């Protein structure tokens, strides 16, 4: 979930 | 305290969401003194309101309406998603969690939290687009070509019930905030702490709800039988999602999306 974790 | 934990959620919902229930049944009714929202019904009222937003907003775009439309639904959902993010950062409690457990949370409660403020931007004739500058009618939506003729139906099925509660903001804030700290979700590593902001977060929605609407008793306990209710109508758009993913060769799903839908259901 790379773009999830980033949000964060 | 459990006041004061409403106040809070409802200034942060405030901050987190532009377009508000509230500022959505002033447009529908015409209890606006703003220009109303253009009407969207064809394909030559589409290409009309197209032209206006082009004035308003800005690589890829297709020709085809149903796909266009769809593409457009995409963006939408992926701003969505950033904006659902700020708002249970915001709830007490949940930046602490396990992160794994954090983006477990988003993972479900994303399109849940989805179909509830749809419902804000809906009645039963079509839905509110472009922050509240457009007005699409249910009838065209139903008439797009499959499988996207039946994409929006049943969200609008779900709102016109949803909206007979006459929930405000106020109450929206809480009742979301609720859906996110939901400690049954898949795979979550630590349920207890969860629920024990879960816990709180009901009692300060029951309080809401007593205060505020009076005349409903047990509207505490309709609410949460829509929260399991959302659970079915995600689950089912999921499957139309994947027909959608492997049958339209045209379109692509965004990145965003794609991350939340895998492994979900
Ligand atoms: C006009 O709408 C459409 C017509 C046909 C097709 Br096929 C798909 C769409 C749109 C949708 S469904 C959905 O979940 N969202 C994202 C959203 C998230 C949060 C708020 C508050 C509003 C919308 C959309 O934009």
């Amino acid at each position: 979930h790379k773009i999830l974790h980033r949000l964060l | 305290d459990l006041r004061a934990l409403a106040k809070h959620l409802y200034d942060s919902y405030i901050k987190s969401f532009p377009l508000t229930k509230a500022k959505a049944r002033a447009i529908l009714t015409g209890k606006t003194t703003d220009k109303s929202p253009f009407v969207i019904y064809d394909m030559n009222s589409l290409m009309m309101g197209e032209d206006k937003i082009k004035f308003k907003h800005i690589q890829e775009q297709s020709k085809e309406v149903a796909i266009r439309i769809f593409q457009g639904c995409q963006f939408r959902s992926v701003e969505a998603v950033q904006e659902i993010t700020e708002y249970a950062k915001s709830i007490p409690g949940f930046v602490n969690l396990d992160l794994n457990d954090q983006v477990t949370l988003l993972k479900y409660g994303v399109h849940e939290i989805i179909y509830t403020m749809l419902a804000s931007l809906m009645n039963k004739d079509g839905v509110l687009i472009s922050e509240g500058q457009g007005f699409m009618t249910r009838e065209f939506l139903k008439s797009l070509r499959k499988p996207f003729g039946d994409f929006m139906e049943p969200k609008f099925e779900f709102a016109v019930k949803f909206n007979a509660l006459e929930l405000d903001d106020s109450d929206l804030a809480i009742f979301i905030a609720v859906i996110i700290l939901s400690g049954d979700r898949p795979g979550l590593l630590n349920v207890k702490p969860i629920e024990d902001i879960q816990d709180n977060l009901l009692q300060a929605l029951e309080l809401q709800l007593k205060l505020n609407h009076p005349e409903s008793s047990q509207l505490f306990a309709k609410l949460l039988q829509k929260m399991t209710d959302l659970r079915q109508i995600v689950t089912e758009h999921v499957q139309l999602l994947q027909v959608i993913k492997k049958t339209e060769t045209d379109m692509s799903l965004h990145p965003l999306l794609q991350e939340i839908y895998k492994d979900l259901y």
